[PDB]
């Protein structure tokens, strides 16, 4: 949506993938499998849940409210009173609809960015050693194993290149 | 290798600025909906619950709400919405949604006789009822106040003093009686003058009868006003008259305290211990916000009249390998 | 094959967070700037025009408000905010301010004569005007209360009394006359007691007059006190007095309603309909926001003091290669 | 502004390009031309739309809003339903305003996205097909014609490249 | 080359939304805390300081309240939470909070004496005081109204009216006397039915004397109700009476302005020109927050519970 | 954060660097150091410094707001006043706490893209003149000089790629 990694040119998440929000689906000789990201889950989840605790922490309880009972010769003073009630209930409301709907797409957003963060770092680190395919997907030309591919999210790497040109 | 990012079966619809009905993994209800259905109580203390009466009646002691006098403490106070046992015997309630003020602060009472029923007035017969206070098949009155009438054809000027040596407000009450003829004026009280006196070092009025016919409520056409001070530590209160003084006979320390309230409820009563607690029912309060009730009682969430309020935590929904 | 944006001579002026007189191609004026002008009409319905008369004239009937008296329902009220008529007899309108509240949930009068000049007091002058309330040259008084004055050297012992069987709220209007003689108190009503009794089963009131000289007010020393109440289904109410009363002649049987209200305005009327008026003029209400007034009539756009909420849609405008 | 495509590497508009928001402008030897985007230009309307419509929407039409007219002895009433109305009046006046302000730079940044969306997915398809010069524009080492050249909407190449080293 | 961006030692820690503690290079203060802990002026004018009496005392000329009478303008005005000078004659203060709402719109006054004490009140004995207002060891009374009793034996009918020919609103104060006894109602006034009559052009209030015994606060058992009305320009008040007027000596001719108001406070004055004054103290408003009072006088910040409003300006601070 | 240059590919700021938000570290013959930007940099403090302003501006000053002194018989009043000023003051706190805890997100996802754009830009001007290294960092095959060098503000170079393949 806002970044391009969602719907765009990652146009799909794996149900396949559990125990974090990113990850990867290495398609190796030596088994397959779905091995989800820690570092940038993790951090998101940090910061998703300071978001949500850093909302309601900016609400107070609403304590005691109760109605007042206005005698026959006040209906201005009980109309007075409604439109105060009235007004604060209207307030909040809208407060409150208005943030969520706002901070929905902020949020979406924000996990966009840490998928297009996460192609990167990658292209970054395999600038010469994989094909890039606009699916989201690296072909190595390599047979990367389970060694060096634990070894992409850190890396001293086997760096010399091996010809498939 | 390939990049990408989770999904589950998540049903769980959303709102975004440019965008309706998102599905998405994971997310949060945000508002509280659901609701206990019960009057519980409140963190123990219990409400006090007034039943068939007004709090007009309960306060004044309409002999029909015998079972309300026992209770002096409440975390709040419930009230039918039509509660047919109040004011028995008709009259203007002087200051009465003032009153209904002043007892939502109230945390406790100490009921005591400011003046004692028997011993308060010699010389003043007691003993006058209403068949429009009956109580129980045979006519009754209010039992915090006291009907003072002639006795051996004479109503000898009044005068009965009482000193706040409780250290607390004394919420005292009184009233007066207009009489619909001249004859049952003459007859009740033995004069047509008629004053009456209330002082303290804050209040003071003078009550006078107005004598008229009037329609007929409860099948009676007089009439009694009800009014009421609270009574200052240190302070002292002259009651003086001559005829037609309904006169105070127990009255109330009270003790004040935090966020107590009075709602209007027919909900029944249960045994839970609700945090918080609204005319609809109480609410297990976690959630930053409500839409069950404006009215409410305890520590709750804010009210709202929105419907959703979810906030995706999560990110879009793409399944199907 | 190139990438870009569209682009137009569009000079939409916009603030944005980083930078204000932003030009883009599109945006939408959020707030509403211009109105009507006139008094429209609100869905089709006129509203109560008061013209020169207050709502204190209006609701006594000002003979000078002879106008006013058809018009029975209405969407809104105008008054003029210093208006000329109202009262004319000098004197308090008891709870003015309450009753101009009252009027402004009506939704429609049935205005009716609850005691006919004619037939309701024999025995009585009721042949009673003021130059204070005169009406195209000739001394006149209110047309919807009355002055009744002794008759034969006689003002026997008064006693009116009206069931209420209009199933509607009724308001019932009267007024009592203070003298600044005695001699016009005993000229006028043969005793100088004087007392004055208005009791239903939820107001009851005892009148006395007063006696004394007063700065000259639309050239009178006299003054009449106003008041009313209103008389809920099924019940009675009792006028009696020995003199100095303002009987009532018409009273109004109310029929409530939502959406009206009492604005003050110098628009003029016109046939134009519209779903928002404002004292400035009618809106043609189709955006969230407004800004030409805070009183506002019937389904309008939320007011705001903003200037612009401009609001882009687009994106920045970039010609001229 | 926060991507760097309108007033950054594409420093000008088109007034050429009508009928949507985004486009090309294709410099083939059979012809050249403003052929606008439609799905990213359906899709953005889509969305502002929703945006607009999901503003308004939190805003309640007022309804009747009377004064109130207290007498001479009324006058902390008086005060206190000032302090109300005038109270209310500024929390939405500000809240209005603040509105407006804060969501510009969101739609203005959100063109930007959706156009930088676009820049990408052609130099996800014109992997080794054509020249990128930072103006927003591609040199085809093809000779793309009117056919392949709307085919860049989709994209089902007679893909391999030519030599142009 | 390298790009990158700044940092420096600034520990300036930033609440952000999905994470505390969050230090950056550049910030703003957004809210005021500091306050200048004392009572300044405002714009030059001064406040109204009021001492140890109470608006009531204050208007009435509680006699110990004897430097107040002069100041007739002001900025504001300050009042101790609970001054023991004010109506020392018990009675009750007709809409003694409204009369407060009426002068905290005041801006200006013009004391003048309605009704002189020497010749106002002939056939009337005028100088009757009372041990409750005791001013300087002696018994005193108030400097505003004046105690009308009977002189020879006699209380004549008493009737006197005032114009206002001040072209500005005159604020009238009067009072009725209530004796405990009969005895004190018929020595003082010479009369037991007693009327008080009280007219303007919109106002009329008929007052009678309810004789009853009460609990005796500065030491009386009478009472004296104290009541006040607004006489707008050109308008007349007409005082009747047969006995117990406490009748106008002083009035006040009330010039209107702009915000003014009451507020309590123990802050000491200085010299001091603030454009906003707080009970805490006043304020050197540039910042469009603040939390030290939601009291305030003036152009001031937005009063607000928070404690932070750190607001970045610059970017994340890394350095090692 | 959101943009992956501050805390991501560019791991920290230069205590060295003053003068300005953002800039450049060269490693020339001709002498080393922190050469501070200024056309990004004046135009990062433009949009600052209105958001300060733009957002103090939307804040009217407080006037006069004193207590209301309620009598013996007017709890109701009483209550309603402390209902309106509590009620208000509680919508100011959350307007003005919110505001900044937002707002400031903004402002670091802002200064991030303005980092993000100006590590692109140069790329875009450096096409194959220098070895990318994933860390910010340009190392040139050329000997580009103190004269060059202050040529990154603008470009007209001698361009001829000199053979390092
Ligand atoms: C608020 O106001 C009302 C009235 O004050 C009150 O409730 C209604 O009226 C009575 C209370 O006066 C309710 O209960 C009654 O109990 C009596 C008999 O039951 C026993 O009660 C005690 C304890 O057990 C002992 O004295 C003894 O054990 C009794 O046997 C009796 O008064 C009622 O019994 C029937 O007969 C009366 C005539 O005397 C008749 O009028 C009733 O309608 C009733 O018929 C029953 O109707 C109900 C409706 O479904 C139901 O019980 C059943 O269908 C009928 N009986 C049988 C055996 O099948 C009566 O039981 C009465 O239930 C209340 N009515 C309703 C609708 O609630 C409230 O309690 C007051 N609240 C307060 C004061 O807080
Ligand atoms: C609200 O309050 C005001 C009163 O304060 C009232 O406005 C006036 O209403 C009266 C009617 O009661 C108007 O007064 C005069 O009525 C005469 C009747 O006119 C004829 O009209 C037809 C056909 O010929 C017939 O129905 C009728 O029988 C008559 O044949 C008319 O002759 C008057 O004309 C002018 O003559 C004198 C000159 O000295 C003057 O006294 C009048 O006031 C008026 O003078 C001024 O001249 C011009 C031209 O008219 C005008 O521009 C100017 O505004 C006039 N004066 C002022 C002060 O503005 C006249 O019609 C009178 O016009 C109304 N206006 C004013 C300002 O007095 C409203 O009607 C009340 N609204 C209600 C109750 O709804
Ligand atoms: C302007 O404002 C000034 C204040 O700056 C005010 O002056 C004060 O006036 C009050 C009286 O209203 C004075 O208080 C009195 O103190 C007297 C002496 O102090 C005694 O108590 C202390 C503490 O225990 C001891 O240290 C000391 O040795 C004394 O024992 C005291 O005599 C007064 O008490 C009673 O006396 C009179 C008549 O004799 C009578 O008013 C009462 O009997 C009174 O009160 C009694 O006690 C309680 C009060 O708590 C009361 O409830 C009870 O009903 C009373 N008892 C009876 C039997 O009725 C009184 O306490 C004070 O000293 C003055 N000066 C100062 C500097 O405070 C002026 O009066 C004001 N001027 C105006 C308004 O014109
Ligand atoms: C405590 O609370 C209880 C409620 O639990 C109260 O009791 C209830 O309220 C009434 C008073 O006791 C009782 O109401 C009754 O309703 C019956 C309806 O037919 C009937 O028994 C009476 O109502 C009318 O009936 C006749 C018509 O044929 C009349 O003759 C009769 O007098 C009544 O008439 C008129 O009613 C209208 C009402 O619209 C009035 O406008 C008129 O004024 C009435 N006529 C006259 C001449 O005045 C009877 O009223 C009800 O039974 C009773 N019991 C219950 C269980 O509800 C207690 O009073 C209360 N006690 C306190 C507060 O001390
Ligand atoms: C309905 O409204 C009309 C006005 O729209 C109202 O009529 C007006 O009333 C006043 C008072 O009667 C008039 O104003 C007068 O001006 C004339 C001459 O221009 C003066 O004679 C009056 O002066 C006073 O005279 C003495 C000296 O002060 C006093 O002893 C005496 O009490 C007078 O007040 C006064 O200044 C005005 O002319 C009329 N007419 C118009 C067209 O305004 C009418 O009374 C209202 N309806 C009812 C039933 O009252
Ligand atoms: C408010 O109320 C209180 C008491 O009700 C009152 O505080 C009093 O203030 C005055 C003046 O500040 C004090 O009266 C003084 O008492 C002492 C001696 O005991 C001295 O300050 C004074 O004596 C000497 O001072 C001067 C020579 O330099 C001369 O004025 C004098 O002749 C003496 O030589 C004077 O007697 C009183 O003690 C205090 N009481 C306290 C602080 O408890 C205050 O004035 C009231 N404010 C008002 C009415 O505005
Ligand atoms: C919302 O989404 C749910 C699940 O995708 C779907 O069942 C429902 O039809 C949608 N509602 C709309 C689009 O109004
Ligand atoms: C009445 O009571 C008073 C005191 O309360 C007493 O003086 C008098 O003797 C009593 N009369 C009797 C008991 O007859
Ligand atoms: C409240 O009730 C029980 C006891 O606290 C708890 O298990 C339940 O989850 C709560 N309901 C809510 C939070 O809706
Ligand atoms: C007064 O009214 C009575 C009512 O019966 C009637 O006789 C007559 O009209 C009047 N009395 C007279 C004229 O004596
Ligand atoms: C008329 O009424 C007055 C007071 O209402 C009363 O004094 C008088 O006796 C009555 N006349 C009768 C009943 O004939
Ligand atoms: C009320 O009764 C009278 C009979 O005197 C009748 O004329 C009137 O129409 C009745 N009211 C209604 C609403 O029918
Ligand atoms: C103004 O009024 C109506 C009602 O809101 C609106 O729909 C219409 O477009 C406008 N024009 C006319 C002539 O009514
Ligand atoms: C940062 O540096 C300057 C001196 O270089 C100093 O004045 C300032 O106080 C320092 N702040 C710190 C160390 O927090
Ligand atoms: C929070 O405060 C500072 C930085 O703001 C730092 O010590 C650390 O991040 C936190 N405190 C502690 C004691 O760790
Ligand atoms: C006061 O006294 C004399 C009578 O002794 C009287 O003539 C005079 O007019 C009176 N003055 C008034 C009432 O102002
Ligand atoms: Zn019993
Ligand atoms: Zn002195």
């Amino acid at each position: 949506g806002l970044f391009g990694a969602i719907a765009g040119f990652i146009e799909g998440g794996w149900t396949g993938m559990v125990d974090g929000w990113y990850g990867y689906h290495h398609q190796n000789e030596q088994g397959s499998g779905y091995a989800a990201d820690q570092k940038s889950t993790q951090n998101a989840i940090n910061g998703i849940t300071n978001k949500v605790n850093s909302v309601i922490e900016k609400m107070n309880t609403q304590f005691t409210a109760v109605g007042k009972e206005f005698n026959k010769l006040e209906r201005r003073m009980e109309n007075l009173n409604k439109k105060v009630d009235d007004g604060f209930i209207d307030v909040w409301t809208y407060n409150a609809e208005l943030l969520v709907l706002l901070e929905n797409e902020r949020t979406l957003d924000f996990h966009d960015s840490n998928v297009k963060n996460l192609y990167e770092k990658v292209k970054s680190q395999l600038k010469n050693n994989a094909k890039e395919i606009g699916n989201g997907c690296f072909e190595f030309y390599h047979k990367c194993n389970d060694e060096c591919m634990e070894s992409v999210k850190n890396g001293t790497y086997d760096y010399p290149k091996y010809s498939e040109e | 290798i390939c990049i990408g990012y989770h999904a589950n079966n998540s049903t769980d619809t959303v709102d975004t600025v440019l965008e309706k009905n998102v599905t998405v993994t994971h997310s949060v209800n945000l508002l509280e909906d659901s609701h206990n259905g019960k009057l519980c109580l409140l963190k123990g203390i219990a409400p006090l619950q007034l039943g068939n009466c007004s709090v007009a009646g309960w306060i004044l002691g309409n002999p029909e709400c015998e079972l309300l006098i026992s209770k002096e403490s409440w975390s709040y106070i419930v009230e039918k919405p039509n509660p047919e046992n109040g004011t028995c015997y008709p009259g203007h309630f002087a200051d009465y949604e003032e009153l209904r003020e002043q007892l939502s602060s109230v945390s406790s009472f100490e009921r005591f006789e400011i003046f004692p029923k028997e011993s308060s007035w010699p010389n003043h017969t007691v003993t006058g009822v209403s068949a429009s206070c009956s109580h129980n098949g045979k006519s009754s009155f209010y039992k915090n106040l006291l009907w003072l009438t002639g006795k051996n054809g004479l109503y000898p000027n009044l005068s009965k003093s009482y000193a706040n040596n409780k250290e607390k407000e004394v919420l005292v009450l009184w009233g007066v009686h207009h009489p619909p003829n001249i004859g049952d004026q003459r007859a009740l009280y033995h004069t047509e003058n008629a004053y009456v006196s209330v002082v303290s070092s804050h209040y003071s009025r003078k009550f006078t009868p107005e004598i008229a016919k009037r329609p007929k409520v409860r099948d009676q056409e007089g009439r009694i006003n009800y009014y009421w001070t609270l009574l200052e530590p240190g302070d002292t209160i002259i009651f003086e008259a001559n005829g037609n003084l309904i006169a105070p006979r127990y009255a109330f320390a009270l003790s004040r305290g935090f966020g107590s309230g009075i709602i209007n409820s027919n909900a029944p009563m249960d045994e839970c211990d609700a945090k918080c607690q609204t005319p609809q029912g109480a609410i297990n309060s976690s959630l930053p916000f409500q839409n069950v009730h404006p009215v409410t009682i305890g520590e709750c969430p804010k009210y709202v009249r929105s419907a959703k309020l979810r906030m995706v935590t999560g990110l879009r929904n793409i399944p199907s390998i």
